[PDB]
């Protein structure tokens, strides 16, 4: 996953 | 890990121990094993009880009530173009009398609503794909006196709105007693006559009832308006006990039922006829 | 929040624990499935509810 | 194509599902708050703040202003007493209608204590000694001061603190009550005497009101919402 | 000791004093003291006046007495001061204006009289009108300025449907406004029990859904003044005892000048 | 953890501290407790207020309003080809007294729709299933005058397409109040005639209303052409609150509601007859 | 639109199947237990107790 | 961006803390469902708003 | 047979809603942007363009 | 795969940074749904457009 | 972080700095904000133009 | 993932 | 996830  | 215990080996026996002998005015059972009577061999046991806990003896679905509700056109007579349903188990017998094994209990319970129409009339024309409101009334909330006056709006009382055809609805309902357990059986009456009352009425109650409006009603009504041809549908309302506990075992219902409580009238002649000495 | 246990298997297939997967979807525990991982206890309370409890080898009343 | 299998409930429709749904004007610019004086955050909050209770709803007073004034005099009669009241909170008429009652009618069950606190009008040279009783219910109700000081009491001293409190403590045999009227969860009666009189002295009024006021206890919750008997909508 | 008590006040607000030796404590609704609008809950970008002293002050109303048959008096704020000092003419010639308020009700008695009257602060205090056709009380008739205005015991429908009267019906028992009087303690308030007190003292902040608005659009705060114990006194039919209403703005300040607002009242 | 206070053990009092009095004269309540008046023993409180907060106060959705829309041969009479409703909570009673124990409030909104149909003539033939818009105008945006005229088009203005038969629809809103919270009660005028106006309408306006068109209106119409058949709909519009916060209580509304703003004409009387010393 | 492909079962209702489903009164404060005597967990139990047998069935 | 919270579980099976999850799927708040672990507070400024609270033990009116 | 239970708003079409679907051409090769002058980010950008006013809306 | 985001939040219940989860399914970038994370620029190729740009406070024409 | 800027306080002017003046000749629009010709308070600044984006 |  |  990536949060941004 | 869950298997019932391994049978032992045992051999002959000779001796002061007499496990076979026993008092049951004691008010207790002999917990013997097949190996203080005979000689057994061992056995490595796999069975378990995993079919007979509580909740394995409760998880179905059981019917508990059939409402039926039309849609035509409004007349003048009576109709039943919304209905009324008092929620219980006891309009049913097969789920009353498993409950019935236990004097209180404790669960969260699931409802499945199956809903089935047809047409009752040859023909009138057809009709539209029908939606179903179900409302819960609790206890002191309006209750209708028409298929569509105000209460339908349902501002606070849950309703469930089906669509024919659809999947069966499903809702679930915590544990909502008013006390720490359900009582399946009340030795006791909602009120007592006392000498300084007016007059008999006043105390006077039915015996092993508790309140008055229980768990309080569903209310069903097709919410289309009519069509020409009349639509007859029948709700089939179906409970599942989940996360049971259960307290105080009792004797099973033995005779038919004979309304709420546990009163009987007929058919108490539950048992046959076989010799005494007849295999 | 996944929760995984073993399954207790029936038949088995010519090919071990097998697992399965549960996750709660709702807030409320009222909506929650049953998860059938039940415990037992012990009958004495209803066979022997007795103030002093004897061996089956001994005589019941002494 | 994951492959997935409908369940029951598949398609329905409950009012008090709780789930996300497509947001009709995206990226729409908010207004942001401001701190307004007031923010409630419980229902039970309004429960706990005292409202004055229509007490006097006899024939003629009943929707007037004066169903809330409750006559006190030097010359009642003294054995008879002053308010008598049934303890159901939702469904007393003269509780039903009180903040207290109004919020307890959107809910089918209620626990926990509660307070009236009573006020006296009379004038500064007035002076009486009250009863007022609670008596937890299955026994006759109180007809008189001697059986109405056999349960809980206060005796109020009418003096410079104006107002008397009175705590109706929670004492059921349930976990929760009904809001309905029911014998199974009844819960009581309340009482009030005379226990000595009203006393004024020359050119002083003979007669004055008092005023009494009811609200929850912070051990008070209720629980299953339900519609209101209190509003309706004809066709 | 040196003998402080929270019945005996000193109020001073710009060149005004007010003492009460007869006082129940003091009311700060909702807990609030009045501000002024933060940087970061502004919205009007020109710089506000704040005339401080020359407007916040206290201001009395003409008095109104309480007799026997009195059913309540009411007034709305800002509407009430309209015309007071330069609290008014700053009020008619800005747009927007923003206030607070420190009301103080004044009605001695005696040892042997009695009666109790409830002095409400009510936010958006919406009064019901006197006919069948909704929401129709005039502009003229829902601010009377400080006479105020009256409740009644009943609604009387205005039937001259010709040249309708546009008023008001408050009906003192469903407080103006449909809902029961009783319930009315969940507003700010305080009672004058003759015989415990002869004043109420009730602090306002600003309260509406914006940090300002205009005031002469729109009332904040209304004040309902209703004998909850009717008057009376030795053994005479006709006692009447004077209550007269002073209140100061604070924390005043207005944005958008322009030339004076002109309404038509008659 | 969120349990109410635990009752704590008192015994006998002889002393100056004396709760039971009080002063209701300044605003205040009493906040005792049954330990300041009784002898009580220790409690171990685990009730809680979970189901009063705001949030689970308003957690349901009402039905705020139905509309009625056809699908039939375009004739040259008035007909219901499509049919608007202006955006409103007080078109029925139930939420509209909810909110009103509140003067301000700030929140998202869930809408639900539920849509059902019926044939009104014993037979011209049947009908095809039917797919509804649901247009949204906000104040300003062009009027549909027609069923089928080009504000359909809808490039702008959200519309939902809903297929007869399919679960009711549902979209969320955000909090679109011009001000900071909405205000349920707000008392003032639009407009403020001035001594210089021309004449008494110029500034003339309702009291307590603000916007003209406040929310603007959904347009509905059957997207389908007309079947032989009459097929008669309506659309029922339900609301939920979330994300709720609320400021100032207020007494609830105690006599019936007449109109949108505070007035009253029947049914003052809201309490009942009951005896001062009865039971 | 996670894309999926409904399989054999779907929307039928199996009266002993074991799913989730939405709560119809959220939030509700449910009374908690209280230690009852005679707590029953396996059916079992029950029939481990000796009951009386009829073993006299003959005609009167 | 799945959030996992603890249910407050009310009937108990005869089986602890059980969990649930929830990912938001939309980019605007509004779609958001409830998540109903609502705090409260304190109704002084409605029951006692007064600028010297008093204690309850000592008069009222001094 | 992942169990799925569908919820309100199900086969609905919110003409502003935001979600994927199939691509109806897939592997196209796409011709790559150039650097135009003049591109726009936001519509406020065009308001802050001063315009002439029609003042004058008299009759003739 | 899984982007998580922070969402804009506008109204609050009385309950912080709200995230939201996107997984792309399809190859194709057409596929997409708009991420809506939109920056913006400056106005000035429209409204100034001008080979010397001059300060608002000095003179336009000097 | 996408609001629009803040309202920054300003007060009286007597200056040579006319920011009131301009030739709409050259082409440009002239950007001025509130505080070049009026007193200002300070506004922290909330809006934003996310509903504006192409 | 955040438990809570 | 949690494995039991
Ligand atoms: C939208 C549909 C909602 C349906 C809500 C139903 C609420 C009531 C659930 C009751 C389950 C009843 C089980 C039986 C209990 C009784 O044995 C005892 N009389 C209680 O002491
Ligand atoms: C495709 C369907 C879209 C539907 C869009 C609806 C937008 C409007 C939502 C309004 C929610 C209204 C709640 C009430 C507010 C009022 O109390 C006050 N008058 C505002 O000051
Ligand atoms: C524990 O839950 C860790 C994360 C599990 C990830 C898979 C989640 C599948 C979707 C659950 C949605 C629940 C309702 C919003
Ligand atoms: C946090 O979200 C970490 C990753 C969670 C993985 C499970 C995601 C399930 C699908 C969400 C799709 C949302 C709409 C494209
Ligand atoms: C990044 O994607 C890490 C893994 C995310 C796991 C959840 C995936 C949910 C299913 C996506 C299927 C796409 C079509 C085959």
């Amino acid at each position: 996953i990536s949060e941004v | 890990q869950d298997s019932l215990p391994d049978t032992k080996a045992s051999g002959p026996a000779h001796s002061k121990e007499v496990p076979a002998l026993t008092a049951v005015e004691t008010g207790a059972t002999n917990p013997l094993a097949p190996s203080d009577t005979v000689q057994t061999r061992h056995v490595v046991q796999r069975r378990s009880r995993s079919e007979s806990t509580i909740e394995s003896f409760f998880a179905r679905g059981a019917c508990v009530a059939i409402i039926e509700v039309d849609n035509e056109q409004p007349t003048t007579r009576a109709q039943k173009l919304f209905a009324m349903w008092r929620i219980t188990y006891k309009d049913t017998v097969q789920l009353r009398r498993k409950l019935e094994f236990f004097t209180y209990s404790r669960f969260d319970m699931e409802f499945t609503f199956v809903v089935t129409a047809n047409f009752t009339n040859a023909n009138n024309g057809h009709a539209l794909n029908q939606v179903y409101q179900i409302m819960y009334i609790p206890p002191g909330a309006p209750t209708p006196k028409s298929w569509d006056d105000y209460t339908w709006q349902t501002s606070s009382n849950p309703s469930i709105f089906y669509t024919y055809g659809a999947a069966p609805a499903r809702i679930s309902v915590p544990y909502v007693g008013l006390a720490n357990a359900y009582s399946h059986f009340y030795d006791g009456f909602a009120k007592v006559p006392l000498k300084t009352d007016a007059n008999d009425q006043i105390g006077d109650s039915l015996y092993s009832a508790m309140t008055v409006d229980d768990f309080g009603v569903l209310a069903v009504r097709v919410v289309n308006d009519h069509n020409p041809t009349k639509v007859t549908s029948k709700v089939r309302i179906y409970m599942k006990p989940k996360h049971v506990r259960v307290w105080c075992p009792r004797p099973p219902r033995a005779v038919p039922y004979y309304g709420p409580g546990v009163d009987y009238r007929n058919n108490l002649d539950p048992l046959s006829e076989k010799g005494l000495t007849t295999y | 929040g996944a929760q995984v246990s073993s399954q207790k298997v029936g038949a088995h297939e010519n090919s071990s624990t097998i697992n399965y997967t549960t996750i709660n979807y709702y807030k409320d525990s009222a909506s929650n499935a049953a998860s059938k991982q039940d415990y037992s206890q012990d009958p004495s309370k209803f066979t022997e509810p007795l103030k002093d409890v004897l061996i089956k080898t001994a005589p019941a009343l002494n | 194509g994951l492959p997935v299998l409908n369940t029951p409930g598949s398609n329905q429709y409950l009012t008090s599902d709780n789930h996300q749904s497509p947001c009709a004007i995206p990226e729409f610019d908010v207004t942001p708050p401001i701190d307004i004086p007031g923010e409630v955050k419980n229902m039970m909050e309004l429960a706990e703040i005292d409202t004055m209770i229509p007490l006097n709803l006899e024939s003629t007073k009943r929707n007037t202003m004066d169903m809330y004034r409750v006559t006190l005099s030097d010359s009642a009669d003294l054995s008879q007493p002053i308010l008598c009241l049934s303890l159901s909170p939702a469904f007393d008429p003269r509780l039903s209608h009180t903040m207290l009652g109004e919020v307890l009618n959107y809910y089918t069950h209620w626990a926990g204590s509660l307070k009236f606190t009573f006020l006296f009008c009379g004038s500064m040279m007035a002076t009486g000694k009250i009863l007022v009783a609670y008596a937890p219910p299955g026994a006759q109700p109180p007809t008189s001061r001697k059986e109405a000081m056999l349960g809980t009491h206060v005796i109020w001293d009418l003096g410079l603190q104006s107002s008397c409190t009175m705590v109706v403590p929670w004492i059921s045999n349930v976990t929760y009550r009904q809001t309905t009227q029911d014998s199974f969860t009844e819960g009581g009666y309340i009482s009030m005497f005379y226990q000595t009189r009203i006393v004024v002295p020359l050119s002083t009024p003979k007669s004055m009101s008092m005023l009494g006021f009811v609200s929850a206890c912070n051990d008070f919750s209720v629980r299953l919402l339900r519609d209101t008997t209190h509003i309706s909508q004809s066709a | 000791a040196c003998g402080y008590s929270d019945r005996v006040l000193q109020l001073t607000l710009g060149n005004s004093t007010i003492t009460t030796q007869e006082a129940a404590n003091s009311v700060v609704a909702y807990g609030r003291w009045p501000e002024f609008i933060r940087d970061d809950e502004a919205n009007p970008v020109d710089q506000p006046t704040e005339p401080d002293v020359a407007t916040c002050r206290f201001y009395t109303l003409d008095t109104v007495m309480w007799g026997k048959e009195s059913k309540g008096w009411w007034w709305k704020l800002p509407d009430a001061l309209r015309d007071m000092g330069l609290f008014g003419q700053n009020m008619y010639y800005h747009y927007l204006g923003r206030s607070g308020y420190t009301v103080h009700v004044q009605c001695n008695a005696s040892k042997f009289h009695q009666g109790a009257l409830g002095v409400f602060a009510i936010p958006e205090y919406c009064l019901a009108g006197d006919s069948d056709k909704q929401r129709y009380t005039s502009y003229a008739n829902a601010n009377p300025g400080e006479r105020g205005g009256k409740f009644y015991s009943q609604f009387n429908k205005d039937n001259a449907v010709t040249s309708p009267k546009r008023e008001f019906c408050p009906v003192d028992y469903l407080l103006g406004c449909g809902v029961l009087l009783g319930n009315a303690f969940v507003y700010p308030h305080q009672i004058i029990n003759l015989r415990t007190n002869n004043s109420a003292t009730i602090v306002l902040p600003y309260v509406n859904a914006l940090a300002i608005d205009s005031m002469v659009k729109h009332n904040n705060w209304g004040i309902a003044i209703l004998p909850l114990s009717p008057l009376d006194f030795a053994q005479d039919s006709s006692v009447e005892i004077p209550i007269t209403v002073t209140i100061a703005p604070m924390c005043s300040e207005f944005n958008g000048l322009r030339n004076v607002t002109a309404p038509k009242f008659q």
